[PDB]
C-alpha cells in the first residue's frame, strides 16, 4: 500500500457523521479524498488514509534545518504522498518533486455584505441630484417674481399661460421624483465601494489586517509595490491591532465589524465560508498573486510521472471543477443569497419646514413691528 | 433618534417665539398706557387702536396653548403637559372671572405670564435636545 | 368463485355507512368495486371480496425472500385476483402479470389553498409608521396656525414663504408614499407561487417533504436528475425533518402553516384530498415521474389474458374515467375550489371623511346658532 | 438481427443533417432511436432500424381485415419488433402482444399564448373597482354641497376641517391609483380564461376543432359525457369548418387566429411545438383522456417479456425522463419564454372630459338666457 | 549559446519602433524577453532568441504523428528551450518537461464597455406619445376659455363641475405617466448586465461566441458541466454563426454591437485588450477554467530543474505580476477604465419653463404699452 | 363589509343631522313669529330673509339623496323619497309665499320624515356592515 | 382610431355651439332694437344694457377663432383650416373697416356668421365622425 | 450641457430684457418731465406715483441675482453686480426724493451696465453650454 499523509482541512478532509462507528478509509471525506480515489484509479494502487502528527502543511527550522509537516514525513520517509491541499514554494521542491497544480488560487478579500446603510438623514435628495434641486428653488422664486410683477407692473393672459406651464413643470417633476424613489425602494442594490486592493489601499475608514503567523503576512511584508507596500507600512502602524491569531477570529471581527473590517485570505477558504452559514460573508475582488495546490512526492520517486499526468487528464476530464462544485456550491448552504418606511428617511423634511416656518414668522414678526411702529410714530 | 418629540418640541418653541413677542408688546402697550393715564382726540384714536389690536390678539394664546396640550396629549408626555394645563384651566376661568382698575393687575399678570412662557419655551428647547440624542 | 383480495385504502375501496348491518360484495364500496364488477361483467364469473391481512400491497424481506401482502396472496395461493391500487414494478413483473394500467398517475406537489385576502381596515397607513402620520397632521393644522396668524396681525412675503415650503413638504410626502405603496404592490405582484418542481429547487424559504420511507424519497435517490437531485441533498440536509410519519402528519402540517410547507405524495391522493373539506389545498404542479396502477393476477392464469382487454376496452369507453369523476369529484366535498384594489384597502380614508363632515356640520350649527341667537336675540 | 420497423415523426424518427453523406443506423435520430439501443443493451443483440411503407402506424381494412402499417408488418411477419410512439389499444391487443407504456399522455389544448389585449377603452378605471369610483364621484359631490351650505347656511372653522380631510383623501386616492397602476405596468402579468375544456365548453367566442380524420375525433364523437357530447355537438354544428386535414394546419390556423382558435392533439406533439419556433403557442389544461405508447411484438414471440421487464427497468431508473428533456426541452429552442404609452389606453378620460364640458356649456347657456331674459322682461 | 525559440504574440514579445536598425537580443520586447532575461541570469548563461517558422506553438497530425511548432523545434533539437504562452496539455507532458506555471489564467467573457448614457433633451415626454401631450395642452387652454367664458357672461354650478371633471382628468393624466415613467425606470433598473457564465446559459438576447476552432471549444466539447454543456449546444445550433474567425473578427463584430454580442477567450487577451484602445471592452466573469503557461524544455535536460526554481523564485518575489502590471497597465493605452437622474433628463422642461416666462413679460410688457399710452397719450 | 352603499347612507345620515335642525329652526322661527312698529317689522323681516333663501339646499340635497340611492341599487329606499320629490315639484308649482297653520304643518310633517329616515337609514346601514 | 383630431373636433363644435348661441342673441337683440327703432329713460338703459353685453362678447369670437385656426394647424388638417382663415382675416380687417347705419348691414352679417359658424359646426362634427371610424 | 449654471444666465437674461424696458420708460418719462396748471400737475404726479412705486423691484432682483450666482459658483459674475449693491445701498442711505440732472445721468448709466450685463450673461451662457 502507500502512506497517504495529509492534515484536516475542510472541504478537502473531512470526518464523516458516523466517524465513531467506522474505522477505515471509509471515515473520512472531501474533496481529496475523492482526488485520491481518482488517482488510484488511474494508477490502480492501494492506500491506507493516514493522517500528520505535528497538525502543520511542511516548513524547516531555522537552526535545526529540520522538516515539520507532511514535508518531514516524505522527506524522512515517513511517508509516501501527501494528497493535501499544499502550497507549493521554492524551498519545497528543492527537496522534493511536486505535481502541476491541481487548484489554483490566490489571496482575496472576505467582507461582509453591505447591509440597509443608515437611513441617510438627507436621502429624499438622493433620488435627484442636488442641481436639479437648486433649478427647481430657482424657479419657484423666479416664477413668484414674475406674478409679483404682473401685479404691479400691470393689471390678464399672464397669469395664464404662467400659471399653465408651472403645472405642467410641477407635475413632470412629482412624477420624475415618485417614480425615481419607487424604482429605488422596490429593487434595493446593494454595493460597496470595495471592489479590489486599490481600494482599501486609497481608503482608511475601514480597515483589513491578516493573521499574525502565516504565509500571507510574509507576502505582505515582501513585494515591494507601489500598492502592497502602501498596505503593509498601514497594517505595520494600525490600531488596534488589525492582525489576528487565527481564521475564524478575523471572520468573526468581520461579522462584528460590519463596515469597518476586512479579512484576507485564500480564495478558497473564502467561497468556503461564503457558502456556509449564517451566509453574511463574500469575496470581491480578484486574486491579488497565483499560486496553486499540487500534489507531493519524494525527489527520488517512481509516482512521480504518473501523478503529474493524471492531475493533467483530470483538469482536462472536467472532474476537478465537479469535485469543486459538489464539495463548495452543491454542498453550499447560501444557496438563496417590502419593508416600511420609517421616520429617519424623512427627517430632512421636517427640520427644513420648521426652519422655513420659524424665518417667516420672525420676517413677518419684524415687519410688524416696523410697519405698526411707524404708523404710529408717523 | 427622533421620537416624534423633537419635532413637536421645536414646533412648540416656534409657536412660543411669536407668544414671548406678545407679550412683550403687551407690556410696553401698557407701560404706555400707564404714562398716559386735539391731544385727547389723538389718546382716543390711540387708545382705540392698542385696544383693538389686543383684542385680535385674543385667539392666538387659546390656540397655541390648546395646540401644545393636545400635541403632548398625542405625544404621550406626561413631565410638562401637567405644567401647561394650570395656564388652560386659568384660561377657562377668565369667562367667568374676567379703565384705571383692570390694569392694575394686568399688569403682574402679564409681566408673570411672559416670566411663564419663556420658562416654558426653555423647557421646551432643552426637552427637544436631550430627546434628539438617546 | 373467484377470490379477490382488495387492501383498505379510500376511496379506492371504502365501506358503508353500516358496515355492520351488511354481509357480502355490498359491505364495500368504492372505485375498485364497479371496476371488479365490471370486469365479472366482462369475464362473466362470480367473485368474492376480501382484505389482506398485514394490510398490504406486497414486498420482499432481505432475509425471508417472501412477499407479503395482496403479491404474497397471490403467489401464495391467498388470492385468485388483487384489484387495487398496486403500483407497477420491475420486482413486481418477475413473479405476477401485470395488465396494463387501469390509472395513469405520478409524483405530485401539494400546498395550501390561498385564501389570504383579508387586508386590515387602516393598511393604508402601512407604507408610513403613524410615528409619520401624526407629524404630518400636527404640521398641516400647525401650518395652517402660523398662516391665520401672519394674515392677522399683519393684513404677503411670509406667507410667499410658508407657502412654497409646505408645497415642498407636502410634495416629498405624497411622493414616498406613493413609491412605497407602489413598492409594496409590484413586489406582491412579481411573487409566482409555484408551476413546477425547479420552482422550489431555485428556493429555499418554502420546505418540502416526502413520507418518512417509500417509494417517492426512492425515486429522489438513484436520481440522476440535477432538479430531484437537489431537492433529495436538501432534504437530507433538512433540518427540521423534512420527512414526517403517516400521510396525516405531512397533511395536517402544511395544512396549518400558510405557505411555509409543501408536501410531495401521488397525483391521485392530492386530487382526493383537494376535493374534500375543508377544501384548503390544492394540486398544480405536473406530475414529475410517470407511472400506473394494474391488476395483477397469478402468472400461470387465463384470467390476465382475458382481463387485459376488459381494461382496456373500459379505458378506451371511457368508464374508468367516469367512475374517477364520481368518486373524485361527484362524490367531493368541495364543487370545484385579483389584480384591482378592492374597497378594503381604503375603507378607512371614506371613514374618517365622514367623520370630518358631520364634525364640520356640528360645528357650522354650533356657531350659527351662538351667532345669530347671541346677536339678534341676546 | 431484427427488423425494427417505425415511421418518421418528430422528435422520436428524425434524420441527421448529414444523413445524404451516411448509410446505415447511424443515419436517424430522436427518442425511440435511444430507447432501442438501451433495449439493445439490455437485451443485447444486433437490429437495423427500418422503416414503414405505406406511412401509418396500424389499422385494420373494414371489409378486407387486412392490416395497414407497422401492425401489417408484425402480424404479417414482414417484421420483429416496432419501437414507434405506437398507440395502445383493444384490437392491437388482440392480435399483438405489447409492453407496458414508457410514455403515458393525452389529449391536451394547444392555443397562442396571450398577446396585449386591446389597449381598453376603459382601462384607467381597472386599477380599482367600479364601487370605488362611484364613491368618489358622491364624495366630491357631497363635499361640495356641504362647503355650499357653510356659505349660506353660515358665514369659519367648517371649511378648514373639511379642507384637511378632503387633502387627506384626494392625497390617498391619488397615491393608490397610481401604485396600482405603477405595479400594472411594471410587471404585465397574461393570463386567459381557459384553464380546462370546462371553460371552452362553456364559452363560444373562440372556437376548437381537430384532425377531420383520426382518433381525437372518433374520440369526440364517442365518450358520451355532460362535456365532451357538448364539445362534439358543437364541432358538428359550427360554421367555418373547424376541422383540418393535417397538423400544422392547425398551428398555422391557430398562429392566424390568435384569439379565436384552440388545437387539441396528443400532449407529447404539444409540448413539442411549445418548444419550437415561434415559440408562439402553448399548452394549457391538463391531460383530458389517458393513453400511454408502448412496444409491439407478434402475439406468438420472445422478446415479449424481455422488453416488458426492460421498459419497467428503465422507468425506475430515470431515463424516459432523461430522453424526454433531452428531445424536448434541453433541445428546446423556446429557452427564454417598458413599452412606452398609447392614448388608447386614456382614451375614455378625454370622452368625459369633453362630454362633461359640454354639458357645462349647456348648463351656463341655459342659465344665461333664464336670468338675463327674466331680468331684462321683469 | 543557449538557443530560445519563441512566437510572436503580443504583448508577450514584440518589435522595438524600428526593428529594420536593430540586430541582437535588442531588437524584440515583450515580458517573455525580460523573463528570459532573469532566467539567464538565475542560471548564468548566455542565450540567442529565434521565432518558429509554422508561426504555431505545436500539435500533432493524425498522420504525421510529428510536432509541429516550438514544441517539435525542441524534441527534434531546432530549440534549445521555449519560453512564451505555451499552454500546459497532458499530450506535450509526455514529450516535454514543463516548468511550474509563471503564469496561471483560464476562459473568460467580454462584452462592449456600456457608456451609453446620453439622453434625449425631450426624453421625459418618451412615456407616452405626443399625440397626448398635445391632446393634454389644448384641453388646458379649452378648459381655461370655458371657464373664462363661463365667469364672464354669467357673472358657480357649471364653474363647480368644470372644475371637478378637470380634477379627476389631471388625476388620471398624472397618475399615468408617472406610472409608465417609474415603470420604465424600475425594469431599467433591475437588469444584471453578467457576473458569470451561467448569466448567459439562462438567457438568449446575448449570443456569446467563440473561434472557429481551438481549445476553447474543445473545453466546450466532452464537458459534463450542465452549463457548458448547454452553452455549446446553443452554440452549435447557433444561427447566425457564433463561431468566427481569427480573434479581430470577433472583437470587432462585439465592438460595433451594442451588448447583443460577446466573445469568449482567454482572460490574459482579454486584459490586455481592455487596456487597449478605443478603451470599449471589459472582463467582469471570473475565469472558468484553470491552466496556466509553463516554460518547456527538451526531456533529457538539465535547465528544467534549473529552471522551475527560478520560476518559483520570480513568483514569490512578485517579479512575475511585476512585469504582469508593467506591460498590461503601465504599458496601457486605458489608464483605469449613477442612480439618480441627471439634469439632462429634464433640460426641455426648463427650457420650455423660460420659454413661457419670457413670453409672458413680452405680453405684460405690451399689454401696459398698449393701456397706458392709449389711455393717457392717446 | 362595506359594499359602497355604507358611504351613500353615512352621507345622508350626516346630512340629515343638519337638515333636522334646520327643520327645528323653521319651527322656532314660527313659534317667533306666532306674535302676529318698525322693531317688529325689522325682526320678522331679517328672518324671513335667511327662511326664503334656505330653500335651494333642499332640493340639491334631496336631488343627491335620490340619485345615490338609484346608483347604489338600494330602489327599496329610493320609493321612500319619491313622494318627497313629488311634493317639492308641486311646491315650486305653486306655493304659498292663510300661510301660516300650513307652513307649519308642513313644516312639522317634514321635520318628523326627516327624523324617521335619520334611523331607517343608521339601521339599513348597520345591516349592510355586518351582512358578512 | 382617435388620431388626436376627433378631440379636438369635438372641442372646437363645444366651442361652436355656444358660438351659435351668441349668434342667436345678437339675431335677436337687434330684432328688438329695430323695433324700438320715462318710456326714453327705459329705452336708453335697454339699449346701453345690449351694448354692453355685446361689446362684453367680442373677446370670445376672437379667442375662439384662433383657437379653432392653432388647432387645425397643429392637427395638420388643411382641408377645414383653409375655410376658417377667411373669418380671420375679416376679422383683422374689421380693425380699419369699423345708429341707424350700423345695423342696416349688421343684421345681414350676423345672420350670415350665424349660418357660417353652424356649418362649420356641422363640418366639424362629420369630420370627427369619419376620422373616428377608420 | 447644463450645469445648472445656463440655467441662472438665462433667467438673469430674460429679467434683464425687462429692466432695459424699463429703465427705456425711466429716461422717457424724463424725456416727457423736461417741459418743467391742473393739467400738468395730474400729468406729473401720476407718472411720479408709478415711478416712486417700481423701486423695490430692481432691489429684488438684484438680490436674486447676487444670490443666484453666489450660490452658482460664478463669482466672476458677482464682482460685477456688487457696486451697483453697494450703489443702491447709498441710495437707500441718502437719495434725491438738483434732483433732475444726477437722476438721468444714474438712470443712463444703469440702463447702459443693464444692456451689456445682458450681452455678458449671454455670451458666459453660451460658452457654458458649449463646454462639453
Amino acid at each position: 500500500t502507500v502512506v497517504v499523509t495529509t492534515i484536516l482541512e475542510s472541504p478537502y478532509v473531512m470526518m464523516k457523521k458516523n466517524h465513531e462507528m467506522l474505522e477505515g478509509n471509509e471515515r473520512y471525506e472531501g474533496y481529496c479524498v475523492d482526488l485520491a480515489a481518482e488517482i488510484a484509479k488511474h494508477c490502480g494502487f492501494k492506500y491506507k488514509l493516514t493522517i500528520v502528527g505535528d497538525g502543520k502543511y511542511g516548513a524547516r527550522d531555522a537552526d535545526t534545518k529540520i522538516w515539520n509537516g507532511m514535508v518531514g514525513e516524505l522527506v524522512y520517509g515517513k511517508a509516501d504522498i501527501a494528497i493535501a491541499p499544499l502550497t507549493i514554494t521554492l524551498v519545497r521542491e528543492e527537496v522534493i518533486d511536486f505535481s502541476k497544480p491541481f487548484m489554483s488560487l490566490g489571496i482575496s478579500i472576505m467582507i461582509k455584505k453591505p447591509q440597509k446603510s443608515k437611513p441617510g438623514v438627507f436621502s429624499f435628495l438622493d433620488p435627484l441630484a442636488y442641481e436639479i434641486w437648486m433649478c427647481i428653488v430657482f424657479a419657484y422664486i423666479g416664477v413668484s417674481v414674475v406674478l409679483f410683477l404682473v401685479s404691479r407692473f400691470s393689471p390678464s393672459l399672464s397669469g395664464r399661460i404662467v400659471g399653465g406651464v408651472w403645472w405642467f413643470f410641477t407635475l413632470i417633476i412629482i412624477s420624475s421624483y415618485t417614480a425615481n424613489l419607487a424604482a429605488f425602494l422596490t429593487v434595493e442594490r446593494m454595493v460597496s465601494p470595495i471592489e479590489s486592493a486599490e481600494d482599501l489601499s486609497k481608503q482608511t475608514e475601514i480597515a483589513y489586517g491578516t493573521l499574525d503567523s502565516g504565509s500571507t503576512k510574509e507576502f505582505f511584508r515582501r513585494s515591494k509595490i507601489a500598492v502592497f507596500d502602501k498596505m503593509w507600512t498601514y497594517m505595520r502602524s494600525a490600531e488596534p491591532s488589525v492582525f489576528v491569531r487565527t481564521t475564524a477570529e478575523g471572520v468573526a471581527r468581520v461579522r462584528k465589524s460590519k463596515g469597518k473590517y476586512a479579512y484576507l485570505l485564500e480564495s478558497t477558504m473564502n467561497e468556503y465560508i461564503e457558502q456556509r452559514k449564517p451566509c453574511d460573508t463574500m469575496k470581491v475582488g480578484g486574486n491579488l498573486d497565483s499560486k496553486g495546490y499540487g500534489i507531493a512526492t519524494p525527489k527520488g520517486s517512481s509516482l512521480g510521472n504518473a501523478v503529474n499526468l493524471a492531475v493533467l487528464k483530470l483538469n482536462e476530464q472536467g472532474l476537478l471543477d465537479k469535485l469543486k462544485n459538489k464539495w463548495w456550491y452543491d454542498k453550499g448552504e447560501c444557496g438563496s443569497g417590502t419593508s416600511a418606511l420609517s421616520l429617519s428617511n424623512v427627517a430632512g423634511v421636517f427640520y427644513i419646514l420648521v426652519g422655513g416656518l420659524g424665518l417667516a414668522m420672525l420676517v413677518a414678526l419684524i415687519e410688524f413691528c416696523y410697519k405698526s411702529r411707524a404708523e404710529a410714530k408717523r | 433618534a427622533f421620537t416624534f418629540a423633537a419635532f413637536c418640541y421645536m414646533l412648540s418653541l416656534v409657536l412660543c417665539a411669536a407668544l414671548i413677542f406678545f407679550a412683550i408688546w403687551h407690556i410696553i402697550a401698557f407701560d404706555e398706557l400707564r404714562t398716559d393715564f386735539v391731544h385727547a382726540r389723538e389718546r382716543l384714536r390711540n387708545i382705540e387702536r392698542i385696544c383693538f389690536l389686543l383684542r385680535k390678539l385674543v385667539l392666538p394664546e387659546y390656540s397655541i396653548h390648546s395646540l401644545f396640550c393636545i400635541m403632548f396629549l398625542c405625544a404621550q408626555e406626561w413631565l410638562t403637559l401637567g405644567l401647561n394645563v394650570p395656564l388652560l384651566f386659568y384660561h377657562f376661568w377668565r369667562y367667568f372671572h374676567c379703565n384705571a382698575d383692570t390694569l392694575s393687575y394686568c399688569q403682574k399678570e402679564a409681566w408673570c405670564k411672559l416670566a411663564f412662557y419663556l420658562l416654558s419655551f426653555f423647557y421646551y428647547l432643552y426637552c427637544m435636545i436631550y430627546t434628539l440624542v438617546s
